[PDB]
This record gives structure tokens, C-alpha cells and sequence, in this order.
């Protein structure tokens, strides 16, 4: 009887994701995760310890930030002892907040937080900040309370007033004024105080936070913006990077004022100027270009196939597992689904399909 | 075996013990059960289903050989099927359960062992009317075979209370057991007390199951129930006094648990200290009241060799009593010669045995059937242990290397002193030395379990910190106990036979023996027990840690090994450490120096 | 309420916290036309009562004025106390029975 609970699980589980929308979602991101390392933190409650677990899930967040969205610069600021300190600013290279949470990892997580002092230095370290780049704070928080020196609702007001999201992932259970923080800088939505209810959700609440958001209509900021590709060279002799100022066997060339970077997707040094591949900007089009879901038909009635269009395999025999893309007409296995909706972005029936 | 059983090639060794001849049920994946009846043991399965509702019957029903996480070894005895029997169980119903759970066939043997081990339940009792243990049996048919029977000489007759021990060793050897069920709410006779289950005490399930299965039908069953270290055994017969409401008599074997356990009564139940009057050398009151309580330990009853009037006062006034209700707390040292006067002189009721290890030396266990009864009840050790009941320990066993410093001596030294000559290792001190400083240095509190005297107050004075014996008057001991215990200052103590059992000392986690008894698995059991009712046991990523330095080259590794092996077999494991952890690190060693070396062997050469 | 029932008919006496409903005309002498509840027909669950009748020792607890200067009550007391507190979120309100049972227990927690 396991299978029907599992049916009616995943009916409940679609019934959010029914209505997928092609909405305008940032592409030129600005995220920052502030973290807490207090006494709650210190709790092994959750195994080992929510400070351990954290910074496990922080490295494997900044690892897939970087991957889908390599457009965007990453700071973290950590909350310690009544005070905020700064460990990571805002960077191209995922590599220096690595090596800044691995100096994390040692250090020992002890205090109480301030989500006022948090915030401000956030907004100060958010303010020299371009318009297009959409500016959005992860905020990880674990207490019940906040000892603060002043008012947060100048706070809140301010950021409002500068265009600057958040979204909170408490630990314990709900926080009244988080709910306000989300509430009030998210339009009224209440899809951003969200509260795990164990490590694996946790891990699901991180992969989505991952993911790009939509943008208002109203917030509108429709714009161009200069973009130059560079070219790669591979020279025999070692050369003086611009950067770091060493000795550098190859490294990519400007294509405005023919200086030489280290790595990539990062601005000119020197003409100041971004450079990317057309990779990179390519890398968010299923995001551009969603992708449908696929439907089951059912068991009862008459099948056009009875075995799997994409792998090919035999589909299994109660009720029927064929996955069909209406845009191709072709129905497909659960695994088949599965990859194409989540590793690949394309349909390879409606590839075949000429149109 | 139902088979053929033509024998194979590779049941050579199989000594009948290949059974394979079984045709396995094809519900062997949901039936739980094996049956060996080579030995009358039991293969039980920890990942199959059935097995929950299976425990406890097998534990009823059967004893366990060996429990490790994934295979539970039981076996049927004719013990714990009288167990079942007295619990209210049948051979029948044991049967048809046997062979519902089971995968495999029900063995002719264990059948007909289950239809052996099937008691007259009801058809003997025993009462007593005003201190006279009177047999009232159901029926004259008891009487004939019973006056049929030569060691003898409805219907109540008088046994002797000394013979009424023998006569339940004779009718338990003729396989007609008594039951002593008292209807204290029926009988009368006994002065009611009027203690009352308070609201401030609420019992733990398995402790509940303790009571019910002795309290099913309202009726006191009398027997052993054996629990582990810290499990509430005070609470359990505060329980079962409250429940009863008649003159209660509790013996422990320490003065010390005389107090403690009186502090306890007088804490969890309603009984007021002018009911309860407590019998020593320190005073010798007796209460005035018809109903209430006289604490003593088992020396102030035993002795005649220098009594005083006044206690000769009390034990005449606890010989007049009628108890209803008699708790042998440690049941374990009552059966020896001087203690099993207990029938012979307390006219109580119900008797109930309340104990943490149910081994011994000898077969003296197994006379508490016919002094107090079998196991109503006990309580799995690991599933406790999970269950934060008691605690979880990484026992450390740490294998000294034989210094031949001490070595030469040791070989050719004489047999009654060679024992302190290789207790007394200056190699065992430096490793006590650093281990104390690793602990310490963790933080936790240490107590040093030695044999000697001599060897723990060598070990005390090299450490800087005081020692506690069976010699030291109980002043001494208090105060240095409170210093370990409050005082910053005495970190760490050196325990002996008066810190092995009965007594509360749970804060010490660390655990260091440096010496133990020759074979005595019960001591080193019960220091195991000392730091398993510790108080975090149930806190996260908590593991307790027991030492024991042992000197190589020796028997001593045969002696350990057979003390531990009991706990090796309850599931307290004891690893294998024979290079230790920071031996040079540590900057002062204890007698490092030969020279040091040769002075402490010829300072021990002074007694040996 | 004599001079409002003989004053005025169309009187409604209702309320949430009222039970049993005859009791009320059984202290006062006057009727009513119908007495009826209101069930909760809820989807879900959303208020979880607890009936607290023991500590965390198994100990049970009392108001009793008699009882009232007993340290394990007190033990008791405050533990639960803190630990509500410490997974409080937002806002926790307390209501002894009285003023002095307050002011001795909490002056002797502030101890
Ligand atoms: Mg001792
Ligand atoms: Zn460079
Ligand atoms: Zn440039
Ligand atoms: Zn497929
Ligand atoms: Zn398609």
C-alpha cells in the first residue's frame, strides 16, 4: 500500500509546481551570507554540531553559487561576540571565501548575534554596488532573539528604500521580527522565512537558495551593459600578471587595453572592463528556458509505446510510468525525466521533432 | 531432526550441531526464531520482524547466551520456564507461540522439555498466622504425596521456618514449587501501614513491567528481579511497599546503604521517620507505632559474638513482627552461611530480590529459588544502555609492558607476595601518572581501584592525593570523600573493596585500575557498575572510560580476561591497548629513573 | 439582573468561555430559549494543550499554599521555566494563583 501513499505524496508534491512561469530572474546576482557562529550554534543537537553542518553546507553553497552563476561577486561576514566581522569580501575567485571559511572551521563559534549591526555593515559593504546587479543577502540564524544596539526598522526602512532583498533560514522555529524582515523587504511575501525541520531539508533549502530569483515588474531596471571578450594566450616565456604582479606562463589578454588577468569570469584590472566566455553567459539559458513537466499517462487508457523513448528501456507494469513530453509527444521513463529535467535542459524528442 | 540427516562431509567437527537438517520455513524472513537442540539454545534475529513482541516472552520463557547488536543467543531452561509458569505462562501456549514465531521446526526435545517444565501452580502455598508458617495447600492431595515425602514431620500444617528453606529445596527437587503470593489486601492478620504512592514519584516502563509481572494478579509474587546499575530498584520497592500497605523489612549489606536507603524510603514514600527506625551500633531505636519500619544491615542479625542487650531488644521485636514484605537488597552475599538465617528468623511474606549482577562463584544463585523465589523480572543491559538507563562506556584495557626490573624479582619471589611484587610496576606508574594527566587535562573526574592497601596508598602518595580503604574509619573516608567531591584540591581519589559496590559515587567517568582480585568477576562488575549509573549517561556523544593496568608477562592477562569476560558477554567489550598514548610527552614520570626503579624494588622489597 | 430580565427581553447572554451552560441558570434564576455550543470544526491542528503532572524527575507539582515553600516544587518550577524560556521564541506569559505565592517564589529564585 506504500505505492499509493507515494502517488498521492507526489500529487501534493505537484500541486506547487503546476505553474511554472517564465518570469525575468536576475542573472547579474549580488549575494551575501552572513553567518552566525554563537552559542546556539554550539548545540550538537543535530549531529555533529550545527556549527560543523553549516560550514559543511556553506562550502557546498558556495561551490554551486559559483557554478551556476559565475556572473556574480560572493561576501560573507560572520556575527561573533556581539560583533560582526567581516572575513570575505565581495570576489570573483571562490577560492579566497574557501580558504576564509576553512579559517572558520578552527575557530570557535561562541556569542550572541546582532542582526542590526549584520545588516548595517551588509548595507555598507552592499552600497558601491552597480545598478544592474540585483543585491540579496542569505542570512543563517539560529538564536530565538537579538540583542541589538538600536533600532531595526530605520534598518529596515533603509534597505527597502536601497533595493536590497533578504532571506532568512532560521534554525529552531519562527522569529517574529525575521517574519517582519522578510515580509516587509520581499513585497509582502511570505516564501523567504523558511525553517528546516531536519539536515536534509536543510540541504534542500540550500539548493534552492542556490537558484536565481524573479524580479519585479514595478523595480524595473532594463538596461545594456559593455561587455568585452578576451582572448587566451600561451606564451613560452613567464609574464607579470596585472593582478598578483607575478610571473604568469600564460593568462588571457585584454581586448581593450591589452593587459593580462589570471582567471575568468572577472573585470579588467586596468581598463576595467568585465570579461567572461560565452560560456558563462550561455550557462543560465535553462533558466531563460524553462523546461515543461512531463506527464504520466494513465494506466488505463491505451499506450502509445510501452517502452521508455529516451534510454531506452522497457517501461514497468498497477499503474504506468510514462513521463510524456507534450511539446515532443513522446513519453519517457522516471529516470529519463529525471535527468532531463535536472542535468540536462533540453528534450531530445522535440530535438529529433523538426519544427 | 526432521530429516534423513544423512551426515555431511563437512559436519565433522558438527558434533551434532549441523542443522541444516530443519526444513526452513519460506517465512523465514518474517519469523525471528531459531531453535538449537543440540544444547537448548536459541538463534534470534535483531532485523527481523516479530522480534519485539518476541523479547520479552523470550526472556520469560528463556535465558540469553550471548546478545550482541546483530544475533541474540537465548536458551530454554527448566528455570525460566518455571519462571513462565510462575508469571502465568503454559507449555501450550509456549509452544504454539514457539512455533508461530519460529522458522523452523519445534524440536521433539525442547517439547518435551516445555511438557516437563510444567509446575502444580496454585496446588502449594504457604501462609503465615501470627509468625507460624503455616502450609495451606489446596488440596489433601498435596498432603499425602508431601507426607509421603520422608523429609516432612485448605488444609494449613507448621513447617519450621529452618525447615521451610529445606523442605523448598526438597519440593523444588521434586518439582512441586511453592508460590507466595500474599493477599495483604485480604489478609488482615499484619498490621496495614498506611504509606501511600505519592504523586511525586512516577515509574519508568520497564520498571512498571518489573512490578506487573509480579503484580498481575494483585497478589505480591515472590522472587529475584534483577535490574541494572542506577535503574531505580529503590524506586521499585518503594512501589511495591506503597502498593501493599502492610510492615515492610529491607536489608542491604552496608550501613552505609542502611542510610542511604533510609534517607530514600523516608524521600519516596509516606512512611515517616518515626515509623522508620533505624537498627546499629550507631543507635538501636525501635519504633512504637503498630505499623512501620526497622533498617539494619545483615550484621546486626547475624552476629552473637558481641551483641548488646539493647540489640538483642531489637531483634527480639523484629522476630515478633510478622512483616508482609521482606527486600534482600545485593541478594548476592544473603546465601552465604551466616546470612541465610533470614527464613529462620523474619516472619515476613512476600520476599523479593533486588540486585545488579545475578553471578557468583558458586551455586549459591541458585538457592534464592528456594529462598525467595526465581527472576520475576530483568531488564536487558544494552537496550538500557541505548535507552540512556545506563551509561555507554569505552572501556580501555591497557596492557603495561613487564618492566624486568621488577620482572626478575617477580619470577623468583614467592607465591603469597609476587602479587604486590608485580602490582608495583614503576613502568604502571608512569603510565597512571600520565593517564591522570590526560584526564585531568580532559577534565574528568578519576577514582584508582587497587586491592592492596599497601599499593594504593603508594600510588596515593605518589600521586599527592588522599586513599580510601576498607581499614579507613568511615570518618576518614567521608571527609576525604567530600574533599574529592567539593574541594578543588583533591581532584582525583584511590578506591578500593568498600568503592567497588554499594555505594553512589557516580560523578567519576574515568575509571584506572591499577589492581583487582585474583578471579572475582562480581568486583569488577559492580566497578563497571559504579560509573554506569553515572549521571551523563544520557547526553550526547558520551562515552564513559574504564582503565585497567595490567601488568605483562604474567597470569594477570588470563586473570582480566576472565574478570571481564562477563562483561565482555553483556556487551561491555574490553580493546586492546598496549602502546599507550603520550609516554614521553609527559615530562615527570613516577620512578623513571633506574636508579628510582631500584629504589622502589627494594622498598617493596622490604614487605615482600 | 432582576431589573434587566423584567426590563428587557431581548437580552443575549453568551460567551467563549462558558461551560457548563446550565450552571448559569442554576446559580441565577432565569432561563433561556436554547443552549447550545459552538464545536471547532478545524482542518488542522493549531493549539496543543499539555497537562503537566509531573517534573522533570517524575516529580509532580501543586499550588497547594501549604506546599508552596518546597524547594523540589520550586526545582521544578524554574526548570521548566527555563526551558519554555530558552525555546520561547517570542512571548511566554506566566499566571500564578496569587500576588504572595509569586512574590515568595520569585524573591527566592532571585536568590
Ligand atoms: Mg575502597
Ligand atoms: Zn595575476
Ligand atoms: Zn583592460
Ligand atoms: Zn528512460
Ligand atoms: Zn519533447
Amino acid at each position: 500500500a506504500s505505492l499509493v501513499a507515494s502517488i498521492v505524496e507526489a500529487r501534493k508534491k505537484r500541486t506547487a509546481k503546476k505553474n511554472i512561469t517564465p518570469y525575468q530572474r536576475g542573472i547579474i546576482r549580488s549575494l551575501i551570507l552572513t553567518l552566525d557562529c554563537s552559542e546556539a550554534m554550539l548545540e550538537k543537537d543535530l549531529r555533529p554540531n550545527r556549527h560543523a553542518m553549516i560550514i559543511q553546507y556553506a562550502i557546498d553553497f558556495v561551490h554551486e553559487f559559483f557554478d551556476q552563476n559565475p556572473i556574480s561577486q560572493m561576501g560573507i561576514i560572520i556575527m561573533r561576540n556581539g560583533l560582526a566581522q567581516l572575513v570575505s569580501q565581495v570576489s570573483g575567485n571562490p577560492q579566497d571565501h574557501i580558504d576564509a571559511l576553512k579559517s572558520i572551521r578552527k575557530q570557535e563559534p561562541k556569542g550572541n548575534p546582532s542582526l542590526q549591526n549584520a545588516l548595517e555593515m551588509a548595507r555598507g559593504l552592499l552600497l558601491p554596488v552597480p545598478a544592474h546587479c540585483t543585491r540579496e543577502v542569505l542570512i543563517v540564524f539560529g538564536s530565538l532573539s537579538t540583542t541589538d544596539p538600536g533600532d531595526i526598522h530605520q534598518t529596515i526602512d533603509s534597505l527597502v528604500s536601497e533595493k536590497i532583498r533578504v532571506k532568512v533560514l532560521g534554525l529552531s522555529a519562527q522569529v517574529a521580527i525575521c517574519k517582519e524582515l522578510c515580509k516587509a523587504t520581499n513585497y509582502g511575501d511570505e516564501s523567504f522565512y523558511k525553517i528546516l525541520l531536519d539536515e536534509t531539508h536543510l540541504k534542500e533549502l540550500f539548493n534552492e537558495a542556490v537558484t536565481p530569483l524573479p524580479v519585479n515588474k514595478i523595480n524595473k531596471g532594463f538596461t545594456l551593459v559593455k561587455m568585452g571578450f578576451p582572448t587566451r594566450i600561451f606564451e613560452d616565456t613567464p609574464t607579470f600578471c596585472s593582478c598578483h604582479s607575478k610571473l604568469v606562463y600564460g593568462g588571457y589578454f585584454c581586448p581593450n587595453c591589452h593587459s593580462k588577468v589570471c582567471s575568468l569570469p572577472t573585470v579588467c584590472p586596468c581598463c576595467d572592463l568585465m570579461l567572461i566566455l560565452s560560456t558563462h553567459l550561455a550557462r543560465s539559458y535553462h533558466h531563460l528556458m524553462p523546461l515543461k513537466t512531463f506527464a504520466e499517462v494513465p494506466t488505463t487508457e491505451k499506450f502509445r509505446s510501452e517502452d521508455c523513448f529516451s534510454c531506452q528501456s522497457r517501461f514497468p507494469i498497477l499503474t504506468s510510468s510514462r513521463y510524456r513530453c507534450e511539446d515532443c509527444k513522446q513519453e519517457f521513463c522516471v529516470d529519463c525525466d529525471v535527468f532531463i529535467h535536472e542535468i540536462l535542459h533540453n528534450c531530445p524528442g522535440c530535438e529529433s521533432k523538426p519544427v | 531432526i526432521p530429516a534423513d540427516f544423512v551426515p555431511d562431509s563437512v559436519s565433522g567437527m558438527f558434533r551434532s550441531h549441523d542443522f541444516s537438517y530443519l526444513r526452513l520455513r519460506p517465512d523465514h524472513a518474517s519469523r525471528p526464531l531459531w531453535i538449537s537442540p543440540s544444547d537448548g539454545r536459541i538463534i534470534l534475529e535483531s532485523f527481523s520482524p516479530l522480534a519485539e513482541q518476541a523479547q520479552d516472552f523470550l526472556v520469560t520463557i528463556a535465558e540469553p547466551i550471548s546478545r550482541p547488536s546483530h544475533i541474540h543467543e537465548y536458551k530454554i531452561t527448566a528455570y525460566s520456564l518455571y519462571a513462565a509458569v510462575s508469571v502465568g505462562l503454559e507449555t501450550d501456549d509456549i509452544i504454539s507461540v514457539l512455533d508461530r514465531l519460529s522458522k523452523v521446526p519445534v524440536a521433539e526435545s525442547i517439547i518435551n522439555f516445555i511438557k516437563g517444565a510444567t509446575i502444580s501452580y496454585g496446588k502449594v502455598k504457604l501462609v503465615i498466622k501470627h509468625n507460624r508458617y503455616f502450609v495451606e495447600t489446596t488440596q489433601a492431595d498435596i498432603l499425602q504425596m508431601l507426607l509421603n515425602d520422608s523429609v516432612i514431620g485448605v488444609h494449613s500444617f507448621e513447617i519450621a521456618n529452618e525447615s521451610v528453606e529445606v523442605v523448598k529445596k526438597r519440593c523444588q527437587e521434586i518439582d512441586y514449587p511453592v508460590l507466595e503470593e500474599y493477599d495483604f489486601r485480604n489478609d488482615h492478620r499484619n498490621p496495614d501501614l498506611d504509606i501511600d504512592l505519592k504523586p511525586s514519584t512516577q515509574i519508568r516502563p520497564y520498571q512498571e513491567k518489573s512490578l506487573s509481572k509480579m503484580f498481575g494478579n494483585g497478589r505480591a509474587r515472590s522472587g529475584i528481579i534483577v535490574l541494572p546499575c542506577g535503574a531505580g530498584k529503590t524506586l521499585v520497592g518503594i512501589t511495591a511497599a506503597c502498593t501493599i500497605k502492610k510492615s515492610v523489612i529491607v536489608l542491604c549489606t552496608s550501613s552505609v546503604s542502611v542510610m542511604q536507603w533510609r534517607q530514600q524510603f523516608l524521600q519516596w514514600c509516606t512512611l515517616q521517620p518515626e515509623n522508620c527506625a533505624v537498627f546499629t551500633s550507631d543507635n538501636k531505636e525501635m519504633f512504637q507505632t503498630e505499623s512501620g519500619l526497622v533498617v539494619s544491615t545483615y550484621s546486626m542479625v547475624a552476629n552473637t559474638r558481641n551483641r548488646s542487650h539493647d540489640s538483642q531488644k531489637v531483634m527480639d521485636f523484629l522476630t515478633g513482627r510478622e512483616w508482609g514484605f521482606i527486600i534482600l537488597d545485593e541478594v548476592h552475599v544473603v546465601p552465604a552461611a551466616m546470612f541465610r538465617r533470614v527464613v529462620s528468623t523474619i516472619a515476613a511474606h512476600a520476599k523479593l530480590g533486588l540486585t545488579a549482577t545475578l553471578v557468583r562463584e558458586d551455586d549459591k544463585i541458585g538457592d534464592l529459588n528456594f529462598l525467595i523465589g526465581p527472576k520475576l523480572y530483568e531488564a536487558n543491559w544494552m537496550e538500557l544502555s541505548q535507552k540512556g538507563h545506563i551509561a555507554n562506556v569505552q572501556c580501555a584495557e591497557v596492557w603495561c609492558p613487564m618492566t624486568a626490573e621488577f620482572y626478575q624479582e617477580y619470577l623468583r619471589e614467592t607465591a603469597r607476595k609476587r602479587m604486590l611484587l608485580y602490582i608495583m610496576n614503576p613502568t604502571k606508574f608512569q603510565a597512571c601518572q600520565f593517564l591522570i594527566q590526560y584526564h585531568e587535562r580532559r577534565g574528568d573526574k578519576i577514582i584508582v581501584f587497587s586491592d592492596n592497601v599497601y599499593a594504593l596508598q603508594e600510588y596515593a602518595l605518589k600521586m599527592g592525593k588522599p586513599f580510601i580503604y576498607g581499614s579507613t574509619p568511615q570518618q576518614e573516608r567521608m571527609n576525604i570523600l567530600q574533599n574529592f567531591q567539593y574541594n578543588d584540591q583533591i581532584n582525583t581519589i584511590f578506591l578500593s573493596k568498600v568503592g567497588d559496590t554499594s555505594i553512589d559515587l557516580p560523578e567519576a567517568t574515568c575509571l584506572i585500575q591499577i589492581s583487582s582480585h585474583y578471579g572475582s568477576r562480581r568486583q569488577e562488575a559492580q566497578r563497571l557498575g559504579r560509573i554506569l549509573r553515572a549521571k551523563r549517561r544520557n547526553d550526547e556523544g558520551f562515552n564513559a572510560f574504564f582503565y585497567s593496568l595490567v601488568s605483562k608477562d604474567t597470569q594477570e592477562m588470563y586473570y582480566s580476561t576472565k574478570r571481564q569476560a562477563f562483561l565482555v558477554d553483556q556487551g561491555y567489550a574490553f580493546k586492546v591497548i598496549t602502546h599507550l598514548h603520550g609516554m614521553e610527552n609527559i615530562p615527570n614520570l613516577a620512578y623513571a629513573s633506574p636508579r628510582e626503579r631500584r629504589e622502589l624494588l627494594q622498598e617493596v622489597l622490604l614487605k615482600n | 439582573i432582576k431589573p434587566v430580565f423584567e426590563r428587557f427581553s431581548s437580552v443575549i447572554i453568551t460567551s467563549g468561555t462558558i461551560s457548563p451552560l446550565d450552571m448559569y441558570p442554576r446559580m441565577l434564576n432565569f432561563k433561556t430559549v436554547l443552549q447550545k455550543s459552538y464545536a471547532m470544526t478545524l482542518a488542522k491542528k493549531s493549539f496543543l494543550p499539555m497537562i503537566i503532572t509531573k517534573g522533570s524527575d517524575q516529580v509532580a507539582i501543586s499550588s497547594r499554599f501549604e506546599i508552596r515553600n518546597d524547594p523540589s516544587i520550586v526545582r521544578n518550577y524554574g526548570s521548566m521555566l527555563v526551558e519554555f524560556a530558552k525555546i520561547t521564541p517570542d512571548g511566554m506569559v506566566v499566571f500564578f494563583p496569587s500576588y504572595l505565592y509569586m512574590e515568595s517564589i520569585v524573591s527566592m529564585w532571585q536568590t
